């Protein structure tokens, strides 16, 4: 059972799979969510494209680096006539950093 | 069984529905007129939760609803130190 | 047993 | 197992990182910051919640959430186990904003006001009373101030506190002029065409006239005091009215119309505030007294119990409402096991209220000599249940210490011509009598005669007491029969006339009475004794088939209007 | 923003939470976005700088629902013989209203009504409708609830759902009296219901043997308390099944005692 | 000792730098428990130093895992675990 954050921009889907699951399915799932074929949408993990015929467990998604507590970013593109726009995860905002208690005046 | 939790920056965390009735805040927010949204999925507007603490609140409601009445062991929620203070207002705010 | 309680606390 | 909650985790993770969170924990949510301190208290993290609690800033936000209040006063508590003197702190800094606010404006003087009377409730609540009397003397001169009507209803609000603080501090002297200045300001705002509802003010001073043993005072002020509740008091000054009134009508020889008050008193405390309230848990303390005073003694330790229990569970450990729950329970076990010998456990309750008295109130203090003659009751009886005189000796020049101490406190307080000293005196006789000291223990007990004799009239529960004790003394080891007899007589008299025949006293008497006409040849009415014995035991095994006081009140037995009526008209 | 204690002005977020409160009450159409802001507002209030306005907050919805139920009550007077479907009409409303606005002020109930007498918002409203839209209305509306389902078991076939609704509408009310849900709905119309139901089979019972016989009044008794039963799944309360059943075998079977034994 | 346990579990994922720099800083506070006698109050902490050491197969983290098992026996006899203390033994040889 494996858990994901699908980054497509600003939207981030928190679905899960099991790892014995195709990517396929996890495209069908975009569909069932996003409304778009599975034809549209191109998969990236860590800048690297997903096959459709490979498993969830095959791209490197196991349930030791992708468990609920802290699921694994899977990119996300959508066909643009014809075409296929790049991964565009925008990242989150970054949390007000708490300075070190340690760093001198 | 979708809905879209808005936050404040515009980042849209499409979790689960069951997923999301976790928190008793967003079931009254999904309760009444907050449940007239017909465009499939339900969106709700958290103008006040940041993107980095309601990604972390969707984290723990889809760790809630895993993890929910299993006779493992748990682990426990991974809250960074520089996270605690605003997840902990998003905590009793959403009633999580 | 010669005697009774003590008076208050 | 359930996943913790996020609230939880959260407040587990922003306790971690205390340090890069110690100043915005203060900005947090007021339900909040409560939750991180109880989880810096569970975390036991002493050291770090005692240098936020100190703070009138901080604790102020922590007043305020009153489902878990419960929980505020285990952690006081233990701040003040652990060494921090949270609440003379918190007293010094509210003196000292006093200080700083009382050259301001009404309108903001009037909150520091509203801070200083939660805070004070809190402090009088927990049992520092000796630091609430301070937040309470500053809230008092913040009031003295402006001489408009709502700062004289504030100023008596807070003299109707002040009066509470200053009978838990057994400073009775200066209560009667805090009364007096109350009285003072009632009559003030009266002039000024208004009405303060002086039940509460009433009820202190009829606890303040009991403890210092004006029981004809404290009745009548009790009756005063019962006469001005209404509907819309506060639960807990009805609650406080009726109990006062209760202890009143009990130490007036009233057991018929105290009865109906205490229980109300308790099943008003169980409704409003819960089984686990110190409130509730006062109710059941003085209900167990009414309970102990109407030779009811066999169900009372199963209330002090009770009474303790909560005190116990809510205070902590070392605290004055635990010490006064102890000192409380050790000497209804004494008399509940008086016939047995058994007061290990009386005596463990007895030196755990001094262990805990002597930690947080001076060797000067009147609540202390209470602790120090119940343990010297407990170890008069041990001493005499022994083998080895050596125990026999130390065990007796110990109780000896322990009752000139309290004899002492007694007397530089009280005075000389009062009821406690002079039931002080009683037991010094009855300890001379254990100590073969016959000609000083008679002594002792015609002191202890007379001056029941002079104030209690001539037949109450406690010059019935000493009678019996001096009448024991000239029976079993002076041999002066024809002396004993009378005061026999008188016991007896004294025992059926007020608790009936099933008096747990009234084996001793006839005991003692049997010896005394078997002694001296009037056997006809020895062996009449011996079956008026037999009667009185075959009575009090009848009378043993009592269910527990506490399903005596049932559920919604009466209402308050009911019961005060009944009282007001029952003279 | 931030979901931290800031300094509130409490006027005008009252006022914009005013609008919507108005608008969910009594079932108006507000916004999705608009509702999900009110929860920040709720939140904003509830843990302002430097005193949190819960208290505040809850005497202006006390307040406001005051006003709106008098308003209610004095628009349901106004419309003479056309009370009882009036106020079911009215009472359909104020319930779906005060059940969005419980799930509105859950963080007033949850950190401020429960830490501090006081009464959820949501049943505030309902106990708003008790004791200033019903207890104003216990002669006038018990009256024609009472005439009218004696009118129609002579035949007539008035509305089902104002009845029934009327009806529950003295349960649904004491959702939060957990200790006598049914304290009220057995003194507020059964208990004169159970009196006016034996009345009807007690003045009938003489007129129904002085024109039948003994053979068929064995087999008419049926009839009539089959609709009874009916009246009964239909109009009565279902914590009332057995109380009515039972209440007319007492006033016409033992009425009638000594004519069934044969 | 709770705050090292939570602590150790954010950088789990980070880069062996880290690891090691924790894996020292649990065997100084774990030794020093150890020593000073609150071996329930250090178990805690060389366990949380055993799952630092077993997330990556290398030479070096055997070493500590094995050191982790040594100390953890130490702190299981003396806190009278002895049911504890041979499942820790024969982890400790399936190590080595």
């Amino acid at each position: 059972d494996v858990f994901l954050m699908i980054r497509r921009h600003k939207t981030t889907i928190f679905t899960d799979a099991k790892e014995s699951s195709t990517v396929f399915e996890l495209k069908r799932i975009v569909e069932g969510i996003l409304k778009r074929p599975p034809d549209e949408q191109r998969l990236y993990k860590d800048d690297q494209l997903l096959d459709d015929g490979k498993t969830l467990g095959e791209c490197g998604f196991t349930s030791q680096t992708a468990r609920p507590q802290a699921p694994a970013t899977v990119g996300l593109a959508f066909r643009a006539d014809d075409t296929f726009e790049a991964l565009c995860i925008e990242p989150f905002s970054s949390p007000p950093e708490l300075p070190d208690v340690m760093k001198p005046q | 069984m979708y809905v879209k939790l808005i936050s404040s920056d515009g980042h849209e965390f499409i979790v689960k529905r069951e997923h999301a009735l976790t928190s008793g805040t967003i079931k009254a927010m999904l309760s009444g007129p907050g449940q007239f949204a017909e465009n499939e999925t339900n969106e709700v507007n958290f103008r006040e939760i940041p993107s980095h603490v309601l990604s972390k609140v969707c984290m723990y409601f889809t760790y809630k609803v895993r993890y929910t009445n299993s006779s493992t062991e748990i682990p426990e929620f991974p809250i960074a130190p520089e996270i605690a203070l605003e997840l902990l207002m998003a905590a009793n705010f959403l009633d999580c | 047993l010669t005697r009774n309680k003590g008076p208050a606390a | 197992w359930i996943p913790e909650t996020l609230y939880n985790t959260a407040i587990s993770a922003v306790v971690d990182n205390y340090i890069r969170s110690r100043r915005d924990i203060r900005s947090l949510p007021e339900n909040i910051q409560f939750d991180v301190y109880y989880k810096l208290y569970q975390q036991g993290r002493l050291c770090q919640l005692g240098s936020e609690f100190c703070e009138l800033e901080v604790f102020a936000k922590v007043l305020r959430a009153l489902d878990k209040r419960h929980l505020l006063h285990h952690c006081f508590q233990a701040l003040m186990d652990h060494g921090v003197k949270v609440a003379s702190v918190l007293a010094y800094s509210f003196s000292r904003r006093c200080s700083y606010i009382a050259e301001s404006d009404a309108a903001v003087k009037e909150k520091a006001i509203q801070v200083g009377f939660v805070l004070g409730g809190f402090l009088s609540d927990a049992g520092w009373y000796s630091d609430a009397e301070k937040v309470f003397l500053s809230c008092l001169q913040l009031c003295t101030l402006h001489d408009e009507m709502l700062h004289w209803f504030r100023a008596v609000e807070c003299c109707v506190r002040l009066l509470h603080v200053r009978n838990g501090n057994c400073k009775y002297h200066l209560g009667e002029e805090t009364f007096k200045l109350a009285q003072t300001y009632m009559d003030k705002l009266s002039k000024h065409g208004q009405q303060a509802n002086k039940a509460a003010l009433y009820g202190e001073l009829c606890a303040l006239l009991f403890a210092k043993s004006h029981y004809d005072e404290a009745y009548k002020w009790c009756i005063e005091a019962m006469k001005e509740i209404t509907a819309g008091l506060p639960v807990k000054v009805v609650v406080d009215v009726l109990r006062q009134a209760s202890k009143a009508c009990v130490v007036k020889r009233e057991f018929k119309k105290a009865e109906q008050l205490i229980k109300h008193a308790v099943y008003l405390a169980r409704d409003h505030f819960g089984s686990k309230h110190p409130k509730y848990s006062d109710t059941l303390l003085d209900y167990g007294f009414y309970l102990l005073n109407v030779d009811n003694i066999c169900q009372s330790v199963a209330i002090y119990q009770a009474a303790l229990d909560i005190r116990q569970s809510v205070f902590g450990g070392k605290n004055i409402h635990v010490a006064t729950a102890h000192e409380d329970l050790a000497y209804s076990s004494y008399v509940h096991q008086y016939s047995s010998g058994k007061f290990d456990n009386a005596l463990f309750h007895a030196e755990r209220a001094i262990g805990i008295i002597t930690h947080i109130l001076p060797e000067d203090h009147l609540l202390l000599a209470s602790s120090k003659r119940v343990k010297a009751l407990i170890l008069e009886e041990i001493a005499i249940d022994c083998h080895n005189k050596e125990t026999e000796q130390r065990l007796l020049q110990e109780a000896h210490d322990l009752h000139l101490s309290s004899l002492q406190l007694a007397k530089k307080a009280f005075g000389e011509f009062n009821v406690q000293t002079a039931k002080h005196y009683g037991n010094l006789g009855r300890l001379y009598q254990s100590m073969r000291k016959f000609k000083e223990a008679e002594e002792m007990h015609i002191k202890a005669i007379q001056i029941k004799e002079q104030l209690l009239g001539q037949e109450d529960y406690e010059v019935a007491l000493s009678v019996g004790h001096l009448a024991s003394l000239y029976n079993y080891d002076m041999n002066q029969y024809e002396n004993a007899e009378k005061l026999y007589l008188r016991s007896i008299a004294i025992g059926k006339k007020l608790f009936g025949e099933g008096y747990s006293g009234l084996e001793y008497d006839y005991r003692g009475l049997i010896k005394l006409y078997n002694s001296i040849g009037n056997y006809e009415k020895v062996f009449e004794y011996h079956n008026v014995l037999s009667n009185w035991n075959r009575l009090r095994d009848r009378q043993y088939s009592v269910t527990d006081a506490l399903e005596d009140v049932s559920t919604s037995p009466q209402s308050t209007e009911e019961v005060v009526q009944s009282f007001l008209i029952s003279q | 923003t931030s979901l931290k204690p800031r300094v509130v002005d409490f006027d005008e977020t009252w006022n914009k939470l005013l609008t919507t409160i108005k608008a969910v009450v009594m079932l108006e159409y507000v916004e999705r976005a608009t509702w999900n802001d009110r929860f920040s507002d709720i939140y904003a209030l509830c843990v302002a700088y430097p005193e949190p306005l819960g208290e505040r907050l809850y005497t202006e919805t006390k307040i406001f629902l005051e006003n709106h139920v008098r308003h209610l009550h004095k628009r349901v007077l106004e419309s003479e013989e056309q009370v009882l479907v009036m106020y079911h009409r009215y009472w359909e409303e104020y319930s779906k209203g005060a059940d969005y606005m419980d799930c509105l002020y859950r963080y007033l109930n949850t950190q401020f009504i429960k830490k501090n007498p006081l009464m959820e918002i949501g049943e505030l409203a309902l106990d708003m409708w008790r004791k200033l839209m019903v207890e104003p209305l216990q002669a006038i509306l018990i009256r024609m609830l009472l005439r009218e389902i004696k009118n129609d078991r002579g035949g007539e076939d008035p509305n089902q759902k104002v009845i029934h609704g009327v009806i529950n509408s003295f349960v649904h009310v004491e959702q939060y009296k957990k200790k006598f849900p049914l304290k009220f709905y057995q003194e507020i119309f059964e208990s004169p219901f159970l009196t006016e139901t034996g009345e009807y089979y007690k003045q009938e019972a003489s007129n129904l043997l002085q024109e039948s016989n003994c053979s068929q009044y064995m087999e008419k008794v049926l009839g009539r308390l089959k609709d009874e039963e009916i009246r009964c799944r239909k109009y009565l309360h279902p914590s009332s099944y057995t109380k009515v059943i039972h209440e007319c075998q007492q006033r016409m079977v033992a009425d009638h005692l000594q004519f069934l034994h044969a």
